[PDB]
RNA sequence: GCCUGGCGGCCGUAGCGCGGUGGUCCCACCUGACCCCAUGCCGAACUCAGAAGUGAAACGCCGUAGCGCCGAUGGUAGUGUGGGGUCUCCCCAUGCGAGAGUAGGGAACUGCCAGGC
RNA sequence: GGGCGUUAAGUUGCAGGGUAUAGACCCGAAACCCGGUGAUCUAGCCAUGGGCAGGUUGAAGGUUGGGUAACACUAACUGGAGGACCGAACCGACUAAUGUUGAAAAAUUAGCGGAUGACUUGUGGCUGGGGGUGAAAGGCCAAUCAAACCGGGAGAUAGCUGGUUCUCCCCGAAAGCUAUUUAGGUAGCGCCUCGUGAAUUCAUCUCCGGGGGUAGAGCACUGUUUCGGCAACAACCCGAUGCAAACUGCGAAUACCGGAGAAUGUUAUCACGGGAGACACACGGCGGGUGCUAACGUCCGUCGUGAAGAGGGAAACAACCCAGACCGCCAGCUAAGGUCCCAAAGUCAUGGUUAAGUGGGAAACGAUGUGGGAAGGCCCAGACAGCCAGGAUGUUGGCUUAGAAGCAGCCAUCAUUUAAAGAAAGCGUAAUAGCUCACUGGUCGAGUCGGCCUGCGCGGAAGAU
RNA sequence: CACAGGUGGUCAGGUAGAGAAUACCAAGGCGCUUGAGAGAACUCGGGUGAAGGAACUAGGCAAAAUGGUGCCGUAACUUC
RNA sequence: GUUUAUUAAAAACACAGCACUGUGCAAACACGAAAGUGGACGUAUACGGUGUGACGCCUGCCCGGUGCCGGAAGGUUAAUUGAUGGGGUUAGCGCAAGCGAAGCUCUUGAUCGAAGCCCCGGUAAACGGCGGCCGUAACUAUAACGGUCCUAAGGUAGCGAAAUUCCUUGUCGGGUAAGUUCCGACCUGCACGAAUGGCGUAAUGAUGGCCAGGCUGUCUCCACCCGAGACUCAGUGAAAUUGAACUCGCUGUGAAGAUGCAGUGUACCCGCGGCAAGACGGAAAGACCCCGUGAACCUUUACUAUAGCUUGACACUGAACAU
RNA sequence: CUUUAAUGUUUGAUGUUCUAACGUUGACCCGUAAUCCGGGUUGCGGACAGUGUCUGGUGGGUAGUUUGACUGGGGCGGUCUCCUCCUAAAGAGUAACGGAGGAGCACGAAGGUUGGCUAAUCCUGGUCGGACAUCAGGAGGUUAGUGCAAUGGCAUAAGCCAGCUUGACUGCGAGCGUGACGGCGCGAGCAGGUGCGAAAGCAGGUCAUAGUGAUCCGGUGGUUCUGAAUGGAAGGGCCAUCGCUCAACGGAUAAAAGGUACUCCGGGGAUAACAGGCUGAUACCGCCCAAGAGUUCAUAUCGACGGCGGUGUUUGGCACCUCGAUGUCGGCUCAUCACAUCCUGGGGCUGAAGUAGGUCCCAAGGGUAUGGCUGUUCGCCAUUUAAAGUGGUACGCGAGCUGGGUUUAGAACGUCGUGAGACAGUUCGGUCCCUAUCUGCCGUGGGCGCUGGAGAACUGAGGGGGGCUGCUCCUAGUACGAGA
C-alpha cells in the first residue's frame, strides 16, 4: 500500500555504437540528464535541451576521451 | 497509537488491575499460610511506616506458623506490635531475630468473611477486566473505520484483543484459586 | 644547445608537499592615476601613463619519495559452452580472467612561433 | 524545400478465399412486448337452499319470602345466554410410524384441534394478469405464480456451453506486447500460411571498431560496523576489520551494435498483399523478485522440452537423459542406459575399500569402527598401563557465616619440608572427620600418546490395509 | 388404472348403550381378479415379558399409562 | 379464530379496545380514459386511512433533521406580454470609402407573472433521537456531592445476563450425587425502555424451556410369540442405469484417492440367499462460491421520465360600479 | 410641450353587484302507467366552478435503466494517469496487491544575451556577535548550490551578480530517436524579420527527464474559400484560440444508487467452501551445548541463552483433482490400523528403606467406565476402574440409522440501514430418496478337475478363533523400618 508506481521506457543511450553510417544527423547517443557522459566533439555537437549528442554531417562515429578529467567526448569523421 | 500499541496497552492496564487483585488478596488471612499477609504491614519506624518486609523476614515454616526474622531488634519489637492491630489477632512472640506468629485455626465465621473476600475480589477483578475490553474494542473500531482496515484486519484485532483478555482473566482466576485453598487450608 | 614567453598535444609515474635557484632579457611584482575604463567599498581586480626598486611573493627551473599516481609475474573471485555432484551451494573439461595486494615504476614527456645568449 | 502525384492496364463475366446486411454454422435460455383464453382448483364477495348424534354448564330477566322509609341488598325456584364445556357427523391439520420406482404427484394407520359459530356445505353468479383476491405467506388465481395460461413479435439475444460428417499431400503457430466498463471477449503489432517482388540480403565462425557499470571485488563517496588512538560519555579525524538492490576513485566473462572476410545454409532475409489461429500455458536449467533461497506456490528474464513428438532410458512418470517416427525388411552399428535371474549383453580383467543389506531415505551432535598420507611429543638416565609407598607444616589462609577447617560463596592462591606435597579435583559432614585425585620413588621391560590432511562405514532415525 | 384418495341429499331395524360412539346382529350386500407351500436373517403391524425404571435421547420420541356414573372432597390465585 | 393447498400453525395475521388523522356529502377515498359506480339509499355517536392490540397501572425528555399543519410580509421564480438595444437586406448619398431611412426580417430580452422553495410559528399515539470527561466522605472500596466538554434533548417510571448479554457456563442462592438448561437474584444494560408501546395480568394455548409423580422394551439387554412380505413352486411381468468388458488384494505411480499403469501377492469354473465398504455408485448442465458490460421482482433523497395531485396564462367567458 | 393634478376616455390590478352563458346529485311537467336520458318551468349557484392548450411545483403510485475494473476466490482495505530510482542478469525492454518517493505546477523573469563572479565546512584573529549575524587571514576544494521528487548532469559552469532586451519570435525542415496506432521527442540548416555583443557567435523559453485530455459539440477573432435561381446574408470551410480532477486520466451517456434467504438463466472446479494433494513457517514429538535448582551436587527429577531434527497431527499457504452435485459437525452402529504404551508383562537409573513413586528402555497379546450439563467434540463435575492412552482410517462410518448443531423459504429480539433488507449475533418452527449389476465381505450350493469307478477314515501345508484382570488368604506382621 502506498508504494509503487515507475517511469516509462525512455532510451537514453547509445544509438550509433562507434563507426556507423552516421546520416546527416542520427544519435549515436540519447543518454540525457548529460553533458560528460558523452561530451559535445569534432564534426558532431548539437546536443540538444535533452543533451542528446546531435551528430552533424555524414561520417563515422568516434567515442573519444580528450581532454583534462577523462571526459567521454564523441566526433564524427569521415573515410 | 497503533494496533499493537493498543495491544500493549490492554495488557498494561489489565496488569495494573491484576496487581491490584493480588493487593487485595494478600491483604487477607487464607489459613494464614501465606507470609504475604504482613508483607505491606508498614511499621513505625524512623518516624514512618515502613512496610514490615523492608524491615523483616515473612516465611511459613510450616502450615500452621509464621515467622517474621528482623535484622534489627528494635524492629522487631514494633513489628509484633503491628501484627495485630487487626482482624489478623496473629500474636507475635519474641524469640531471637524473628517472630514466632501461631496461625490458630481459622474459626468458621473469619471463614466465613474469608472466603466471601476471596469471590467479591475475584470477580471484581474479572468486571475491570471485562471493562477493559469493552473500552480496547471501541478503540478498535474507531481504528479500523479511520485507519481503514480491512474487514480482515479489524477482525484479526479483535481476536488479539479478547486473547489478550481471556489470558487475564486466567490470572485472576488463579490467584483467587490458589488464595482459596490457602483459606480452606 | 641554455633560458624564457605565447599557443596547443597528451591529461597524475604530468599532481601535492619540502629544500635550493633565476632575473631591468622574458616574466613578474612594482611607480603613479585627473585621464580610457573599473569598485554593489576599494586602481584589490579590471584599465591606462610608466620611473626608481626588487626577485619577497607568484611563477619557471633543479634535487628530494613524506602524500598522491602507475603497476606486473604468480595465485585468488567470477564467467561463456560441455559435463557432474547436490536442500539454497560447489567440482571437473575448456577458453576468458578481475579487484585488492606483493615486486617494482616514478620527482613527465612533447610539437609551432617568438625573444635573449 | 517538404507532402501528395507523374505511359500505375484497365475493365466485364465465370470459379474461388474474405468482409458487410441479413437468422449468416446448428441446437439452447432466464426474460421483454402484443392480442386472446381461463375463478368446473383455489382466494374474496353476492343470491338462494342444506347440516351440526348425544351429553354439560348454567348468565340476564321473572315469581314468591326476607329485607328497605323506599332503593341497595338477599334467598329459593323459574328461566334458559354463551365466537361456553365434553364429544360423533362434519370441518381442520399438531405428532409419530409406514410409504418415497406409494394404494396415493401429500395419502394410509394410531393419537390430535373446532364442533350454534369469525361455523360448515350444495347450487349458480361477480372480481383477469403488473391485474385480481389475500384475518398478510408473496399466499391462492385449474398438480403452473416475485407476475397464470394460449397464440404471435420470434430463427428475441446468448463475448457462454456443446457439437460440426470423406481421403491423401506440403507448411505450420500462439498462449506475448500494447489498448480496451478491459481481464475466459476483442483490436493493431508479434508468431503461422500462401502469393508477388528485391540485394552477398540473413545466419554461424574469424578478425577490426564501440559504449557498458552486472558478477566479482573494494570501502574514497552515501549509509552501515567494529577495535584501538588526541574528547567534565561519545561525533570529527588517524590507522587496522567487515557490510549494501536503491554504495562505487576499480572491474570481467558477456550480450549487443556496426565494418571486412572464408565456407556452409533447397532467400534462410527484407517489403507488399490474400487467408489464419492465437492474446489461460506447464515443467526443467540458469539470473532473480516475492514466499520460510517452503509449496506440482506466485511474478519477470532467458534456453530446452511438452503443449502440437512417437521411439529408447528413468520400475510405473505429458516436461528430465538420448534421440526428431515417408513406408516395407525375421540385416548391420551405435546414443541414453545396461551386461547374476525375471530380462537383450561380461558371474570380464587389474589394484584397492566396504561388512552396515551401507548399497537401496534424514541433520546438529556423538564413538580406541576402519583404509591411505604426511608430522610431533615422552621413553632402556627405562615411556606407556597396572601393581607397592608417600600426598606434610604456617593453616581451620583472610572475609563471610549459626558453622565454611582444601571442597556454599568472595579474595588471595604464597612460603616452608622435600623424592613429592594444589591454601587443593570430586564424593562426603551441621561443621570436622573420612575416602579417592595431582604429583613423587620402586617395580615392570619396548614402544606409547594424541593431533593433522583424506577415503569408506556406525549411531542419532517413531505411523497408520 | 377394474387407483386404499375426493363426491351433495334421503332412509334410519334388534341387544347393550346417553348416543347417528362402539360391539354383536336383521334386511340387504360382501371375502376386496395371482394362487400353493415353506415357517430364514431382516423390514412391517402387533401380543408378552424376570429384575430395574428415563440409566434412553437434542427432547420421554415412541410406547406404557389414564379413562365410566353417583357420592365424599378439592389449593395458590382471580376479571368472582 | 386465521395462515405458508403440497417441510413453517407460531412468539406470526386477526380481533374486541385505544389513539392519531382525513372527510360538510356531488364527502373523504377507490374502480373507470369517460359516462358512471362502490362509499351509502350511509351523512361526523357516520365513513375512510394509519399505528397499537383484552384488562390493570401507565405512556417521560427532544420540533434540531424529514414529513404534515398554519402564515406568506419580504427574497426567488413558469408560461405570458415584448419596452429596449444589436444585426441581415436596400431606396437614396456618394469614382469610391463608408452611410444608411421605410418595410420585411434575425436577435435582445425591460416589464408583468401563482403555487412551490427560502423564510416565520407549530406538530412526536408523525418518521425519528435520548451523551462523554475529571475530582471528592474517617478502614478501605464506593460517591449522594462538585466541576468540565456538547447536544434538539441527553432515556424518567418500570424492567434487566432478557426471544435483547458479546466476554458467557458472568457472580450468588435454590434444586442435583453431579445442572453450559431451569427457577430466584445482583446490575458491569457489548446493544431493554414506555402505543414500529413499558411492566404486570385471572382465564385460555395440538405454543418455548425446566421439574416431578405414575407409567412403561426408551434404555441396561434383549428373549419368546401371532400375523404381512422376504425364501421355494406355478402364471403374468416392470424400473433406473448402461463407451467396451476377459469387472482380485496390497504398495507405489499417476490430472496429485486406480479392477485396467509398475512391482508383487493371491486366486479351479458358475450360481442362490444376505450386507452395504468401493465402483469418487443412480438420480437433477451445483441451488453455496465466482464470472456474464445476463435476468427478474423489490427499495430509495440512484437517473431520466410519467399517471395522479396542484399553480398560473389564454379559451369557452359577459354587464356595470368602488378604489 | 416639460413637472403636476382634475374631468373625457382607455386599459391593468384587487374588490363588490348582475344574469345571459356554464353547473345543479333541489322542486315540478311532458315525452312516459321510467330509476337513466331529453326538452320545458321554477329555485339555487353564476362568470365562479369546471374542461382544453400551454405551464411552475409535487410525483417510487408507476416505468425503462445504471450502479467499473485489478483483486493471489469474492468483499473489505487499497489502486487506476504522469515523472525518478532499484527490482532489470554492464545495449533497448521487461512482471507482482514488489521496495521507496514525487506531479496536475512556478516564472515577463526564475527567459534571452553580454560582461564579471564562485562555493560548503573548520581553525585562527576581531565593538556589541553569542553555537551560528557581518569583518581579516589560513586550511579546504565544489562535500555548496540547482524553484519542487529521484536520477544523471553542471567550473566553458545550468551555480551567482548586473546592464541592455523579448528568440517564450513567424513560416519550414536534411536527418534521426520512440511508439500497434493516435501521437510523442531531437534537430543542423533555409526564408522573413528581432535582441545581446567590437566581434567570432548565441537566443525557436528555463540543466534535462513530471506539471496532463483525444474526438465530438459549440464560443470568439481573422479570411472575397464557399454560399442551393442571382446579389447579399445565415451557415459551412480554413487559420488562431476558448470550454471536461471525461482522475475509472484511449476519455461507453449530457444524465445512474442499491436489495434478494422469494429468487432465476448461461458458464467455471479458469474460482472460494468440504474432504484428497504439494508444502510443514506453525503445531506435536525427539535430539545438541549446559549457565542455573537440585543443602552440597550441571545431566535422580528439571533446565536458561541459543542449535538441529523428525512426524503429517493443529493454525495456515497454494488453488493441482471434483462446481452435467465427492451430503457438513455431533450422536448411534460396526469397526480396522499406527505406537509417540493408558492398564497389565520385562528391565536400567534414583534425591530407589519398605509400601508407594519419578524417569528412561522394551513390548501392540489382550484390555482400556457409567451418569449430570450442554447439539457439541472438547470440557467441567459425581461416582466407579487394573486403566478409563494418543493418533491414522474422505477430522473411519448417511446407496447403514438419526437430523440436535449447521445455509432456504415463516416469524421475533438486539443491532445496522431513509429503505428493500442485513448479522460467522440471538430466538421458536422447519419433507433425510435407491428392489445392488461389478468388486468386496458373509454364509450356502452346482459344475468339472485330482487319470478305472466307488464307500469311507485320516494326514496336516496352510488359515482363523482364543489371549483381560481385580480382590482375599498363606508365605509374613516376616525382610525392610526409628516407628508408623
Ligand atoms: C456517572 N455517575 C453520575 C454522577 O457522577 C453524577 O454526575 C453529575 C452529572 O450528571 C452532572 O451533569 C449535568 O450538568 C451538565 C452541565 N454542567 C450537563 C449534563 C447534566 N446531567 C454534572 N454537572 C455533575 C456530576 N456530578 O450524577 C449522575 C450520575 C449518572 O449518577
Ligand atoms: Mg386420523
Ligand atoms: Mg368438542
Ligand atoms: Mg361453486
Ligand atoms: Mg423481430
Ligand atoms: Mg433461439
Ligand atoms: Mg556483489
Ligand atoms: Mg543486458
Ligand atoms: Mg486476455
Ligand atoms: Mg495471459
Ligand atoms: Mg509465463
Ligand atoms: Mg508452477
Ligand atoms: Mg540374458
Ligand atoms: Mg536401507
Ligand atoms: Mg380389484
Ligand atoms: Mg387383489
Ligand atoms: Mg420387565
Ligand atoms: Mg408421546
Ligand atoms: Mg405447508
Ligand atoms: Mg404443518
Ligand atoms: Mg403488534
Ligand atoms: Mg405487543
Ligand atoms: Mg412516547
Ligand atoms: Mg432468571
Ligand atoms: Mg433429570
Ligand atoms: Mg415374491
Ligand atoms: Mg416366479
Ligand atoms: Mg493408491
Ligand atoms: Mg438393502
Ligand atoms: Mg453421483
Ligand atoms: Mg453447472
Ligand atoms: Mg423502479
Ligand atoms: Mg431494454
Ligand atoms: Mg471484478
Ligand atoms: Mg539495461
Ligand atoms: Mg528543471
Ligand atoms: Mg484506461
Ligand atoms: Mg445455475
Ligand atoms: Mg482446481
Ligand atoms: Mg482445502
Ligand atoms: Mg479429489
Ligand atoms: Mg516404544
Ligand atoms: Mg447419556
Ligand atoms: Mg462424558
Ligand atoms: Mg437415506
Ligand atoms: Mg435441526
Amino acid at each position: 500500500g502506498g508504494s509503487t508506481r515507475n517511469g516509462r521506457d525512455s532510451e537514453a543511450k547509445r544509438l550509433g555504437v562507434k563507426r556507423f553510417g552516421g546520416e546527416s544527423v542520427l544519435a549515436g547517443s540519447i543518454i540525457v540528464r548529460q553533458r560528460g557522459t558523452k561530451f559535445h566533439a569534432g564534426a558532431n555537437v548539437g546536443c540538444g535541451r535533452d543533451h542528446t549528442l546531435f551528430a552533424k554531417a555524414d561520417g563515422k562515429v568516434k567515442f573519444e576521451v580528450k581532454g583534462p578529467k577523462n571526459r567521454k567526448f564523441i566526433s564524427i569523421e569521415a573515410e | 497509537m497503533t494496533l499493537k500499541e493498543l495491544y500493549a496497552e490492554t495488557r498494561s492496564h489489565m496488569q495494573k488491575s491484576l496487581e491490584v487483585l493480588e493487593h487485595n488478596l494478600a491483604g487477607l488471612r487464607t489459613g494464614r499460610a501465606n507470609p504475604a499477609l504482613l508483607l505491606h504491614l508498614k511499621v513505625e519506624y524512623y518516624g514512618a511506616h515502613v512496610p514490615l518486609n523492608q524491615i523483616a523476614t515473612v516465611t511459613a515454616p510450616d502450615p500452621r506458623t509464621l515467622v517474621v526474622q528482623s535484622w534489627d531488634q528494635n524492629a522487631l519489637k514494633a513489628i509484633e506490635k503491628a501484627i495485630r492491630d487487626s482482624d489478623l489477632g496473629l500474636n507475635p512472640s519474641n524469640k531471637g531475630d524473628a517472630l514466632y506468629i501461631n496461625i490458630p485455626p481459622l474459626t468458621e465465621e473469619r471463614r466465613k468473611d474469608l472466603v466471601r473476600a476471596v469471590r467479591q475480589y475475584a470477580e471484581e477483578g474479572r468486571v475491570a477486566i471485562r471493562n477493559i475490553r469493552r473500552e480496547a474494542l471501541d478503540k478498535l473500531k474507531k481504528l479500523a473505520k479511520e485507519l481503514h482496515l480491512s474487514e480482515d484486519e479489524t477482525k484479526r484485532a479483535e481476536a488479539e484483543i479478547q486473547k489478550i483478555t481471556d489470558e487475564f482473566i486466567a490470572k485472576a482466576d488463579q490467584l483467587a484459586e490458589k488464595k482459596e485453598q490457602e483459606i480452606l487450608g
